[PDB]
This record gives C-alpha cells, sequence and structure tokens, in this order.
RNA sequence: GACGACGUUGAUAGGCCGGGUGUGUAAGCGCAGCGAUGCGUUGAGCUAACCGGUACUAAUGAACCGUGAGGCUUAACCU
RNA sequence: CGAAGGUGUGCUGUGAGGCAUGCUGGAGGUAUCAGAAGUGCGAAUGCUGACAUAAGUAACGAUAAAGCGGGUGAAAAGCCCGCUCGCCGGAAGACCAAGGGUUCCUGUCCAACGUUAAUCGGGGCAGGGUGAGUCGACCCCUAAGGCGAGGCCGAAAGGCGU
RNA sequence: AGGACCGAACCGACUAAUGUCGAAAAAUUAGCGGAUGACUUGUGGCUGGGGGUGAAAGGCCAAUCAAACCGGGAGAUAGCU
RNA sequence: CCCGGCGAGGGGAGUGAAAAAGAACCUGAAACCGUGUACGUACAAGCAGUGGGAGCACGCUUAGGCGUGUGACUGCGUACC
RNA sequence: GGUUAAGCGACUAAGCGUACACGGUGGAUGCCCUGGCAGUCAGAGGCGAUGAAGGACGUGCUAAUCUGCGAUAAGCGUCGG
C-alpha cells in the first residue's frame, strides 16, 4: 500500500528544521525544552 | 489410488520430469557413473535401458530416434559407435545399481548407477 | 485447535513413549575385504562384497 | 578411574539430543561409536564428536584401556536461549527463542 | 506403521525376445508432378502399467533379540 | 576451630513462630525491655523478569525447474567453474532522479544474522575505492508562496503587508 | 469535432475465489469500468481542531475522527465494579 | 599437553585460601528439565487427599520392635476466591 | 519318583507416579559502594556583542567512544605553592 511516510529532506528541512523551529517564539520553547531535557539530537541534522 | 499403476511422479510436473530424465541420461553415459537418490536411480533404469536396446541393431532411422528422445548428438556419438560391440550379448539388463549411503545435504538415500562393463 | 485445560507433564511423557530412534546396530562385515560397512551399502573406500566397485 | 567430557551450548534442543543419547546409555564404547557413526541425524554429529573426545580423556588423562571401557551416564541438560523476535501476521510479533543445550558424556569402568 | 510375495534350493521387481493392444502407411530411397503433394517400398513403424518365458543386473556368509525341559497343593492313574 | 542467606533434620509452643544442629556458604548478626512503620500476599483479564504448555504439532513467504561432473574443504541438494535443462525480454534488462549512507570490491572468519546447512552473503575483522573549466547543484533570473526596513493594526504575544 | 466508440499503459475497485494466528493491520489469480478528459502523475507550497476540507459518506485530516495527537489542569470524577 | 575443524567446547596441569570462585565469574532459592537408586504400575475409572493397611526396600537399636520411603486394596469425599 | 487334569499363582515394565542423592536453566534472598532523595549551615543569586547557555567538527603514539581542550587543540606564557 501507499504507506504514510513517503520521505524527503526538502519537506523535512523547511518544516522541522532548525531555522524553522527557531523562527517563532512558540517554536523556540521546543528548542529550549529539548535543551533542558538534555536531548543530544536537537531536531534533525543530516 | 495407484492400484496396478507405474512410473513414480517424483514430485514434479510430467513436462519437468521428462526433461530431467533426458539430462540425467545424457549425463549418465558421458561420465559412466552418477550419484542420485534411490528412486531416481531406481527409475533412471527404466528409461535408459531402452537406449542401448535400440542401439545394437544399428540403422539410419534409429539415429533420430535416439535424437528425438535425446536431442544430444554427442551422446548419440557415444552410442552406436562404441556401444554396439560393447553390448552384443547382454540380452537384458545393463545397470548394476549400488546403494551408496546417505546424503549429508538433506538425508536422501543416495546411490550409484553405472553401465555394467567397467574397466576404467 | 485450542487447549482449554493444560495437560500435565505425565501425558506429555506418554505421547513421547514411541518417538525412540530405531537402532541401526545391524552392521555387516565384508566377504573378502574384512572391513565393516552398513548392510547392503558400500564403505568409505568403495568396497562392496570384496570389490573395488567405485574406486573413489 | 573415571572421566567426563562436556560440550556446552550445543545449538539444539533437549529432546533432539535425548533421543540418540538414549541408545548409548549402558553400552560399551565400540558398539556406541558404531551406533553413532550410522545414525542419520544432527545430534549424532554432535555427541559422537564429543563421545570420542571422552575416550581421549581416558587414553590420555585416565585409563588408556579403550577395548573394555564403558559409558556409565550420559544426560543432556538444558541451556540458555537466544530470544530473537519472529514476525507473525497482521502486525503482531512473536518471541522466538532459539534453543541451546548442554551435553555431558561420562566414561568410566564400572 | 501392519498383512502378503520372494532373497542365487531364486520369476519378487527392472531389462530383454515374442505375442497382445493402441495410433495409423515411420523414416530413408525411387517414381509422377515446374510446385504444394501423390504413389510404391508398407496395415509398414512406433508402441505406458497388459500376458508368456529368459536370471542380464539388483535382491549376500553372516551379525542380531529370542535359550538351556518349565512353580505351589490336592485328586485320579503309573508301581 | 565459620554471621546472614540457602538446603535437610530432631526438638518446642494453642497458632502467628521459636530453639539446637548436618551440608553449602565466606563477613557480617544481634539478647532482654521498649520506640517508630515502605510491617506480613494466591487472586485485582494488576506490573516486571524468567520458565512451561499447545509440540517436536504448524509453517519455511508466490506451483520460473532442475539434473551432473570437477575442485576448494574437516563435512556440499544451496558456494566457484564447466555442461545441458527451465523462466523474464515496454521485464524478473540496462541507466538516473527521490530516498537509503559503505550497502561496491580483495583477503579472512562462521559464535551470532540469512525461517535450514553453509567453505557462500547486502553478516562480523582488516584494508581499499568515489579523481570533472563542459555532468547536477552551488551560482545569475522569477512563479505558487514564506518572512518582511519604514508602516498600518492589535490586551501581550502576534496577525497583514510595501 | 467528440466530457464519442474498441483496447494496452496509467487508474479505479464490480463480481467470485483464496486468505482472513494472512505472503499483506485490505492483498493475490480469473475475469470487470474507463482510458484526450470534469482525467492521471511527479515535485514545491497554503488552509487547521469547534476549526480545515468535502461532486456530501458525518467521509478525510499520518492504520485511530459525531471533534485528531502530545503535554498540562490532574492522582479529574465514578452512589460503579 | 591430548581430542576438535590450526572452531566452539572440554578433560588434565600450574596459580590461588577455594576454579561443585573461570571471565554468562560472590551468594545461586522456586517454577521448569533431566540422571541414578528404591517402591507402586498395563481389568482400573472420577478434585487425586484423609482413616485403615499387606508386602517389599532401607537407618537402627538391640535383637522386642519403633523411625523413614512406597503404599496394593478399602471407608468417606464434587478445588479456591 | 514320573503322568493327565483341576485350583491358585510372582519375577516382565514402552512409559508414568512418589521420596532421596546429583546437577541443569534461572538471577530471587543476605551483604556491598565513588548512586540518588530530603535537609541543617554559611556563600553565591547569574552567564551575555573586549560573543553565552546548548551543540557540530576537529586535537594524542592511536581504531573508536567518554573527559579535557580549540589550526597555540589531553595543551602556551606568567607569578606561586
Amino acid at each position: 500500500m501507499k504507506r504514510t511516510f513517503q520521505p524527503s529532506v526538502l519537506k523535512r528541512n523547511r518544516s522541522h528544521g532548525f531555522r524553522a523551529r527557531m523562527a517563532t517564539k512558540n517554536g523556540r520553547q521546543v528548542l529550549a525544552r529539548r535543551r533542558a531535557k538534555g536531548r543530544a539530537r536537537l531536531t534533525v541534522s543530516k | 489410488m495407484r492400484h496396478r499403476k507405474s512410473g513414480r511422479q517424483l514430485n514434479r510436473n510430467s513436462s519437468h520430469r521428462q526433461a530431467m530424465f533426458r539430462n540425467m541420461a545424457g549425463s549418465l553415459v558421458r561420465h559412466e557413473i552418477i550419484k542420485t537418490t534411490l528412486p531416481k536411480a531406481k527409475e533412471l533404469r527404466r528409461v535408459v535401458e531402452p537406449l542401448i536396446t535400440l542401439a545394437k541393431t544399428d540403422s539410419v532411422a534409429n539415429r533420430r530416434l535416439a535424437f528425438a528422445r535425446t536431442r544430444d548428438n554427442e551422446i548419440v556419438a557415444k552410442l552406436f559407435n562404441e556401444l554396439g560391440p560393447r553390448f552384443a550379448s547382454r540380452a537384458g539388463g545393463y545397470t548394476r545399481i549400488l546403494k551408496c549411503g546417505f546424503r549429508a545435504g538433506d538425508n536422501a538415500p543416495m546411490a550409484y548407477i553405472e553401465l555394467v562393463d567397467r574397466s576404467e | 485447535a485450542v487447549q482449554q485445560n493444560k495437560p500435565t507433564r505425565s501425558k506429555r511423557g506418554m505421547r513421547r513413549s514411541h518417538d525412540a530412534l530405531t537402532a541401526v546396530t545391524s552392521l555387516s562385515v565384508d566377504k573378502t575385504s574384512g572391513e565393516k560397512h552398513l548392510r547392503h551399502h558400500i564403505t568409505a573406500d568403495g568396497y562392496y562384497r570384496g570389490r573395488k566397485v567405485i574406486a573413489k | 578411574m573415571e572421566t567426563i567430557a562436556k560440550h556446552r551450548h550445543a545449538r539444539s534442543s533437549a529432546q533432539k539430543v535425548r533421543l540418540v543419547a538414549d541408545l548409548i546409555r549402558g553400552k560399551k564404547v565400540s558398539q556406541a561409536l558404531d551406533i553413532l557413526t550410522y545414525t542419520n541425524k544432527k545430534a549424532a554429529v554432535l555427541v559422537k564428536k564429543v563421545l570420542e573426545s571422552a575416550i581421549a580423556n581416558a587414553e590420555h588423562n585416565d585409563g588408556a584401556d579403550i577395548d573394555d571401557l564403558k559409558v556409565t551416564k550420559i544426560f543432556v541438560d538444558e541451556g540458555p536461549s537466544m530470544k530473537r523476535i519472529m514476525p507473525r501476521a497482521k502486525g503482531r510479533a512473536d518471541r522466538i527463542l532459539k534453543r541451546t543445550s548442554h551435553i555431558t558424556v561420562v566414561v568410566s569402568d564400572r
């Protein structure tokens, strides 16, 4: 079947990327919670 | 229910079955010995013994008859050209089956088929 | 296809009362080579009723 | 004098090695080698490779006598498991556990 | 798995010769036709399991489990 | 010259228990009398770890197809070669973008992985290989569209936008 | 010329089978409807939970939809096991 | 050092207080799984126990008979929450 | 002593049951700590455009990862202990 995750890096980058999530203040809290919860991989990097 | 039938199926379709028994009988006379399982050894006998039967009384027409059933003239070259005086007197059987043993591959009852007259 | 009440290890044993491997103790000795093969079979060195039958 | 040989973690199950190492209970060695050379199985690859290693432990460490040498006890006992995951249909898995077994061969002259 | 037939004091299987059966005028030559093809050879040839024979090959000497005159008591017959 | 714990044993109390002791064990335990509670488990389709059962049953993943000889090797229906047989051929062929990121290749190894064995493998150990003024991007130019200097608008964030 | 005809690709899902502890959390073989249109596909964007979007089935919104999912109120509450 | 596939695994030897401390390593219970010895068992049915009990097998005392194991057969008896 | 009959009658155990001795899997119990929670007591109560918190990629004799550090890279100078 046409399964749901038909992936890319172009869809991925402009949605869940760094400068996307660290654009707005509501995004920024996720970057300031993934920090404080001590996650290694912040959002997506290659 | 098999009652008075013959010719074991060997778990292949008739078209596959006939085409294997060609390329074993082609392989049989070229190297003079083969290792097979027990039933194929027991039923390559019922197939090959026509060939050296129909190759003592040599003719022109029986060359194609062992080419319609063989389609391998190199095997037909060994027939009629050595096998003639090799088998003038043997009115009947030409195979001395040997029960070798057991296939270390998959537990088959392995065996050995040969032409009787062996000196090499 | 299902079990409703598990059988004990008793009846699990008596089902295994008949699985026992048939012994193949009936070896043979050669006529004129003296070695030992399995009956109606050939050796490791190609002997069968005192003949080098396969020469392998 | 008595001697013991063990193959530990033989990659099979207990009933698979129990069946051929039931016949060689209470036997002599040369009839046991001859009943294991021609038993067409995998455990007869297993323990016959080890039962000859037991008589080596006699001729070398204990009693060099092999002719009149018995096998007293032989008992295959269980071992660990390789719990892999097998996929069954419709999304649900299946905890397979690839079985493993231990075998002792005990050789002496009672 | 059992039951049955045999194991060289052998026809139990496979082969083989013959017959039987089934399909129909094999192939290869020669003739008639520019040719497809038709005629002669030729009711030929080929023939699964069928039937009757022939040991040609495969069915070996052994090894093996099974023993070594079968308990007590009474009656009836042996002397 | 042997604590707790474990595992049997003889005794003892109305029971919850206690006391002595054989073996295993190898460094801690605790009387009498009192103080405080994460204080006593069979259940709750309780949670977690482990092990049975069904069972050595079912199944081995398309009904394209094998068969033979040789070799390597401790062992070969499956690995390497040769010989035929069979299957695909607007594909089960060969290139590219996406997407995966050493999966390619030689030496070497079989514990584990490969729904089996395995000398083989897209598996592990080790080393190697990707070479562009023209190929694609990066780069110069915009669409849909997202931000958005001044600004308009809005409790605050922020929304729209040149 | 055709929202024209026949029929592959592409697409869709009608009928039966099989499967339904599936080879698959919706498939495979045999057919079936269309196939220059109101079509089909790729890539890149926009819309948002009482809100999106809908040739309207309460269908679809990451296998879940008569109000998605994560966290937070919150150890809600439970005359009920 | 032997045997093995110059594998795994294992038996000796050596260290060490001990390898029934060996890298899956202190201690190592239970379920589950086998080995051996002893007894019962293939005409008997049924919550599998309890009351009675022959024979056999053993540790012993003291030789009179207890203890432990099994337990033919028999009287009652339909698990727990 | 032998013979026919009649009555009665164990050892057989493919496996299974129970108890002991033996390990087999298993990793609970007792014991252990450089691990963590709750606080007493002072001190601090900030880091940040002479570039942060949190990361990427490099640095050694080195393959890798952790600690430290940053083309001066497990470290430099400097004044002391």
